RNA sequence: GGAGCCAGCGAGACCUUGGCCGAGAGGUCUUGGAAACUCCGUCGUGCUGGGGAUAGAGCAUUGUAAUUAUUGCUCUUCAACGAGGAAUUCCUAGUAAGCGCAAGUCAUCAGCUUGCGUUGAUUACGUCCCUGCCCUUUGUACACACCGCC
């Protein structure tokens, strides 16, 4: 497994907040992009809970970027056993998030996409899942 | 496998599931006819659906439906809404989807309800 | 949605543990549910009452309504639990108000803020309808004035705020209408009065009703979660109940 | 942001509380009241031209707002969203009225007929669905499915007559004669549709 | 840019002496700077 | 082919509860005329002749309707309400009815308790089920 | 004999005593011909009223 | 979980933990 | 105590009519397992429970 | 349990999903 | 004998005099604990 | 010439009764009243007192609360259901609304040979109030469609039940009584002698 | 009077499926741990086959040691009540209202409180005319348009 992309992003998250730490406190420039990085990070869910420009320095990791990818959301939401299973039915083409389908298991979902990640409506193992409660139903097509 | 569909329709707490499959025009609920279904005055109602596409196609097919939960009036209107959506099931996996649109056309054009859930969710109406 | 509000229930829960150690640590402001909307949005309220309400609980869930000026009656018949938080969250509503009485005489009010609680229970003693009142008049529906007296525990402040946000943000300096919450002894006695300014002091004029409330549970989640964590409960059968002051 | 044309200026800017991201807007054929709709909230804020302060917050959605359009001639408000339903709003008035009407799958685009008494939505499962606005009934419904021509990537590992990627519109329109209505999505195609007959015109790569 | 191509689902492209070409203009050509300010402005 | 659920319930009864006095082989006991079927009753049955007759139809119906059946349940299908208490029927008078239909042979006695439709019972109640729809 | 007249407006404002409705009627007979009259019970555009008396002139009922 | 828990759900594990202890 | 419903529950022979059970409202009570309670109140009938 | 029931995620997947009294006992 | 729980206070004229003591003293100060715009 | 839809017989193996097959041939009220043919005598009803829909039985389980308008497009006869139910004792109980109703069609026919569902229409036609009066004293004011059929159908239905209140007559021939003097226009029906009263009395106060 | 049947909440010896007696209440021997409603019939405008208070006589249950009450059943007895003055309270879609079922989970409740499901409407959904409660009378308000000293 290699993380050197995502080290990437994340050491120029760094120089970011250490360049904005040089600039002046009193600098209304430096407040409004220390804010709005830490919007955009917030609106990535990589920072769970909005926090400071402090935290933003060290809480930033390869994992918690490694969690947002869309295989490994799967895992923990319990549509596939492990992540290799998870990356085959994204790779398979059944994993949908919201009104788009996603082929690309290196896709990560954004905090608000993260709770209409589903399976397509025409998926066949749906209808297993269906099927397994037996609340199957042939007019919705799943 | 013999070809069958599944579905249910829903009112308040009662539900009914349909199985509808290739046969010879056997329609049944609770299994028993859908003739002897109770009240009578309401009967016509599970008529409905088959009284409004024509007999014809039902030859061809039967039907078992099973109902649970609810007051009487609403078993039937489970039973109404499970058979139609059973049988535009059906037309659609193993007969064209032609003869689905005109199914959902009647059916739409009659009352909405037998193919969408009439669920009467609370409305505050009054803002605030 | 089931799954956000359930991932917004885990959220809900975690800060109300993270700020909890943060008050601790701070014992070595506005609450949360209430800091991101506080002085804002004026609060949306709905009051109503529980299944089949005799005709004096009718009136007084009237009375209740009139008490706060965003608040608005709504009839329950048959409605479902959940269903009734779930209609009131898509309306926007901010805060529920049920109330519930034993042979036409009120009894509890429970106060569930929307969306993912504080829900507050009380106790309702020696209450007094205007109703009871003969040629009593109207009320005045400007927005009041509020006193809270005699709150000092945390638990107090906490009491303070979940009440404090049902009425508007900002009332006129001239508002006659006044408001009062008196803690005495847990039991929080409620007046509603009017004031004349006089050129040697104020003449005040009780509007009503009177009621004593006296919280007995507070739960972090609405008032349908039974399975919410409470936050403070009343314990009654402790030996010292007789004596002990929480407010 | 509101644009002036004869002058070519911004006179003037609405902005939500918290910096609500939108999607969709819509705006008062009067040209005094516009509404905006986000993916992240559920609800369409309502703004004043004239004063640029928000009206209201109109609430109901059970899911994201998709799109929003005014009457030109009654002033109505439909607003659809995946929420699987549709709700008409009568906002001008003395008392404000709400009529949600259920369709069979999430609704990605919204029509308006100018006329305003019908209303047309186009749903994932590929159906233009038309309704009575005074009615609130179905009249009408268009397949699309079969007609959307939609080519297999060059990264796909499934083929294209599997595929679900795109099958489903994600705008329409309908024609100013009202027998007509546009539709295109994330595909190759666009399908010109014969509202009354409910046939396709012609299809456009 | 970086953070949204890994987030976007379609297409993200990247984002970009002597006398220059204002090669784009706010306003029109033909309109002028006292036609734009309003009697009340004057 | 035909069965009794495929008859309607009251049409199976009343065909089905003459047979039974047509046939005159049925034990009527004797009190017949003089019980209501349930203390929450008030007036004996109107029918003094045939409702026993009657109730053996529809107790004949409902041990075809379930396997097995005992006093019981008929005591708790035949009962109503009256505070409401909801009173069952009167045992008495249904104990006599299994034991009257056995005799018949349109049920004996099920395993595990209770009892169970006949065969040869199964036979004759199919028998006028298809004489109700001819 | 009786008159018809097709309701076109609805008037606002009128200041008539609650419950009734001042509006605006085109006479059937008449397309042209118009008349003001008083209405009880709910009314709309497009709605056709049985006019026993066509000369009167309504007047606000306060 | 290969990759861990953030902040909010290793504290919803916690409780969990609690929970089936008791 | 003759019938129980959880927290809530019913004693008899501790007064001979609802006249005594008037005089002891709240009054502090407990089992002889240490489970305290507490005298809500009297019911009609029969007398004294 | 409740709460596991109350969050239960009805699209997780699996793929276990996929799949005389003597006289009596004697014969079976 | 003992009682468990407090008894419900009781409303006599000495206390609401008290009572309304203290809120005209409050409207005398103009000390109202109230929301104020943010 | 000939269009066939159908080249083989139609048996179905559980037994359907041949009335339906007669009311797959057209919907009818009960499956003996038939719609095609009715039609309101006077214009101002019209667009009020919906028939185009024909219905089986009058329950519906529609939303027509809703609008302020949607009681227009219910079926008449299902408003006349409605309002037959009063007085809390009836209340909640449709279905013997509903068998009433039957019954008072099927008395309306035994009678009266025309079809009674425009016997019905008749008489909320003839009812009707065109004019009445408001208090300032009184004066006269005109009467919305709208009006004039909610105003019909509650005089009827009145008028039916206080007449067997405390008679021998029941609720279905005292309603088709009442009905069909409705329809001759004959004072003799309640709500004609309130209709005439109340235009009367616009007259008086005119 | 018969017959037909449809729910959802709920689980800290006693419950029970079944058999035998008794008209019933209720006894006795054993196994495991819903109503309203609908269909067919009788009755019939008569304080009548509505009403079941009061009273008498019996058949049983529970304690406890009394001929004590307690809770049910059987017959007879057969009242007030025939829609409610002056006045007054509330109410707009699963709402008013009718219907039953369950739990008594630290406050309140013991035929009372809460919860649950079942049947299910008429009218209005417009107005400031009356009443009452308020807001404004430094556009301050970024274009166009309208306005122009309480
Ligand atoms: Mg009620
Ligand atoms: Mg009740
Ligand atoms: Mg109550
Ligand atoms: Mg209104």
């Amino acid at each position: 497994e290699d993380y050197h992309k995502y080290n990437r992003i994340c050491g120029d998250i760094r120089r970011l907040a250490n360049k904005l730490s040089l600039l002046p406190p009193t600098d209304p420039f430096r407040r409004k992009h220390e804010q709005l990085l830490l919007d955009k990070l917030y609106a990535m869910g990589v920072l769970t809970t909005k926090s400071k420009i402090s935290d933003l320095e060290n809480k930033v990791t390869v994992s918690a970027i490694c969690r947002r990818r869309l295989p490994v959301i799967m895992h923990r939401l319990k549509m596939a056993e492990t992540i290799q299973d998870a990356v085959k039915f994204i790779e398979q083409g059944h994993v949908r998030v919201g009104p788009n389908l996603i082929n690309d298991p290196a896709y990560l979902v954004t905090r608000n996409m993260e709770d209409y990640v589903t399976w397509v409506d025409n998926s066949k193992i749906k209808k297993t899942l269906l099927r397994y409660r037996n609340q199957i139903d042939d007019f919705d097509f799943s | 496998a013999v070809p069958s569909v599944q579905t249910f329709g829903k009112k308040k707490s009662a539900t009914a599931v349909a199985h509808v499959k290739a046969g010879k025009g056997l329609i049944k609920v609770n299994g028993s006819p859908i003739t002897l279904v109770e009240p009578e005055i309401l009967r016509f109602k599970v008529y409905e659906p088959l009284l409004l596409v024509g007999l014809d196609k039902f030859s061809n097919i039967d039907i078992r439906v099973r109902v649970t939960g609810g007051g009487h009036v609403s078993q039937v209107y489970a039973i109404r809404q499970a058979i139609a959506k059973g049988l535009v099931a059906y037309h659609q996996k193993y007969v064209d989807e032609q003869s689905k649109n005109e199914l959902k056309k009647a059916f739409t054009s009659y009352d909405r309800t037998l193919l969408i859930a009439d669920s009467r969710r609370p409305e505050p109406k009054k803002f605030g | 949605m089931l799954r956000r509000q359930a991932r917004e229930r885990r959220e809900y829960l975690y800060r109300k543990a993270q700020e909890l150690q943060d008050s601790q640590l701070q014992q070595k402001q506005v609450d949360d549910e209430y800091a991101a909307t506080s002085g804002i949005m004026d609060p949306r309220i709905i009051v109503t009452t529980s299944r089949d309400p005799s005709t004096r609980l009718s009136q007084f869930a009237k009375e209740i309504k009139l008490l706060f000026p965003n608040a608005v009656r709504l009839n329950r018949g048959n409605y479902v639990m959940p269903n009734l938080v779930d209609a009131c969250k898509k309306s926007g509503t901010t805060d529920l108000v049920v109330l519930h009485e034993h042979r036409g005489v009120p009894t509890s009010l429970t106060i569930s803020h929307f969306p993912h609680g504080p829900t507050a229970q009380f106790s309702l003693h020696n209450v007094v309808m205007r109703h009871d009142i003969i040629n009593a008049g109207n009320q005045s529906e400007v927005n009041p004035h509020l006193i809270f007296d005699n709150f000092t525990t945390a638990l107090g402040k906490r009491v303070v705020c979940i009440l404090k946000h049902l009425f508007n943000a900002g009332p006129k300096k001239d508002s006659e209408r006044v408001i009062t919450f008196a803690n005495r002894g847990d039991f929080i006695s409620v007046r509603q009065h009017v004031y004349v300014r006089t050129r040697e002091g104020v003449e005040i004029a009780e509007v009503g009703p009177r009621f004593e409330m006296r919280l007995f549970e507070l739960r972090l989640g609405t008032l349908e979660n039974k399975d919410a964590d409470v936050e403070w409960q009343l314990r009654r059968f402790i030996r010292t109940a007789n004596k002990k002051d929480y407010l | 942001r509101a644009w002036d044309l004869i002058r070519y200026r911004n006179f003037r800017t609405f902005t939500g509380t918290e910096r609500i991201q939108f999607n969709c807007l819509a705006v008062d054929p009067s040209g005094e009241v516009v509404c905006a709709g986000s993916l992240d909230n559920f609800d369409i804020h309502v703004w004043s031209v004239q004063t640029g302060q928000l009206l209201d917050a109109l609430s109901g959605h059970e899911g994201p707002v998709s799109c929003l359009s005014f009457s030109q001639e009654n002033s109505v408000l439909a607003s659809a969203s995946w929420d699987k339903t549709i709700r008409i709003w009568s906002i001008f008035g003395r008392s404000q009225q709400v009529e949600p009407i259920e369709v069979y799958s999430d609704v990605l685009a919204l029509s308006m007929r100018p006329d305003g008494k019908e209303v047309a939505v186009s749903t994932l499962k590929g159906q233009i669905s038309i309704f009575n606005i005074e009615d609130a009934k179905q009249v009408g419904n268009i397949d699309c499915r079969k007609d959307i021509i939609s080519g297999r990537f060059n990264q796909d590992r499934f083929t294209a007559k599997n595929s679900e990627r795109s099958k489903f519109f994600t705008t329409i329109h309908y024609s100013f004669d009202g027998m007509a209505i546009v539709a295109g999505g994330n595909n190759n195609s666009i399908c010109l549709y014969d509202v009354p007959n409910e046939v396709l015109l012609k299809r456009f790569i | 840019y970086k953070l949204d191509v890994l987030s976007s689902v379609h297409f993200v492209p990247k984002p970009a002496e002597t006398p220059t070409i204002s090669m784009e203009d706010a306003q029109p050509l033909y309109m002028s700077n006292a036609s734009s300010l309003a009697p009340q402005e004057i | 082919g035909v069965s009794v659920r495929d008859v309607a319930a009251q049409d199976f009864i009343n065909a089905y509860a003459s047979f039974l006095q047509r046939q005159g082989k049925l034990e009527v006991p004797g009190y017949v005329d003089i019980v209501k079927t349930s203390s929450g009753n008030e007036m004996p049955p109107q029918d003094a002749e045939g409702w026993f007759y009657k109730r053996a139809a529809s107790v004949a119906r409902h041990i075809y309707m379930r396997k097995q059946v005992g006093v019981g349940k008929l005591n708790k299908l035949y009962g109503g309400a009256k505070p409401y208490k909801h009173i069952d029927a009167s045992g008495s008078i249904n104990r006599k009815v299994l034991q009257a239909l056995e005799k018949i042979g349109i049920v004996e006695i099920s395993p595990k308790g209770g009892r169970r439709i006949s065969e040869n019972g199964q036979r004759d109640l199919d028998r006028i089920a298809a004489q109700t729809l001819e | 004999p009786v008159t018809l007249a097709k309701v076109i407006k609805v008037l606002g404002r009128t200041g008539s005593r609650g419950g009734v409705t001042q509006v605006r009627v085109e006479f059937l007979e008449d397309t042209s011909r118009t008349i003001v009259r008083n209405v009880k019970g709910p009314v709309r555009e497009n709605d056709i009223l049985v006019l026993m008396e066509s000369e009167r002139e309504a007047r606000r009922l306060r | 979980n290969p990759y861990g828990l953030n902040e909010v759900d290793d504290f919803a594990s916690k409780r969990e933990k609690v929970l089936l202890g008791q | 105590p003759y019938k129980i419903f959880k927290n809530t529950a019913f004693i008899k022979d501790m007064f001979s009519s609802a006249m005594e059970v008037a005089r002891f409202e709240g009054a502090q009570i407990k089992t002889v397992s240490g489970i305290r309670g507490e005298i809500k109140r009297a019911l009609s009938k029969p007398e004294g429970h | 349990l409740r709460e596991k029931a109350k969050e239960r995620n009805p699209d997780e997947y699996y793929h276990a999903m996929h799949s005389s009294m003597d006289q009596v006992k004697l014969l079976k | 004998f003992d009682r468990t729980a407090k008894p419900v206070p009781v409303i006599t004229s000495e206390v609401t005099e008290s009572l309304e003591d203290m809120i005209r003293r409050r409207i005398q100060d103009s000390n109202f604990d109230d929301l104020q715009r943010r | 010439f000939e269009v066939v839809e159908e080249f083989t017989p139609v048996v179905l193996a559980t037994p359907i009764p041949e009335e339906v097959q007669q009311a797959q041939t057209e919907i009818k009220l009960f499956n003996k009243w038939s719609f095609e043919e009715v039609e309101v005598k006077d214009a101002s009803l019209v667009d009020y007192v919906q028939v185009r829909q024909p219905i089986f039985v009058a329950h519906t389980a529609g939303r027509y609360a809703n609008k302020r308008f949607r009681k227009a497009q219910c079926p008449i006869i299902e408003r006349l259901t409605n309002s037959l139910m009063m007085n809390g004792r009836n209340n909640g109980k449709k279905l013997k609304a509903v068998r009433i109703i039957k019954h008072t069609l099927d008395i309306i026919n035994v009678l009266t040979d025309q079809n009674p569902i425009q016997v019905v229409v008749d008489a909320i036609t003839n009812t009707g109030p065109r004019e009445d009066t408001t208090r300032v004293r009184r004066q006269a004011v005109d009467v919305s469609p709208l009006r004039r059929v909610n105003q019909a159908i509650a005089l009827l239905t009145i008028g039916a039940r206080e007449a067997a209140f405390r008679n021998i007559k029941t609720i279905a021939e005292t309603l088709a009584e009442e009905l069909i003097n409705a329809a001759k226009g004959s004072s003799t029906s309640y709500a004609i002698k309130k209709k005439d009263e109340l235009e009367r009395v616009a007259k008086s106060n005119r």
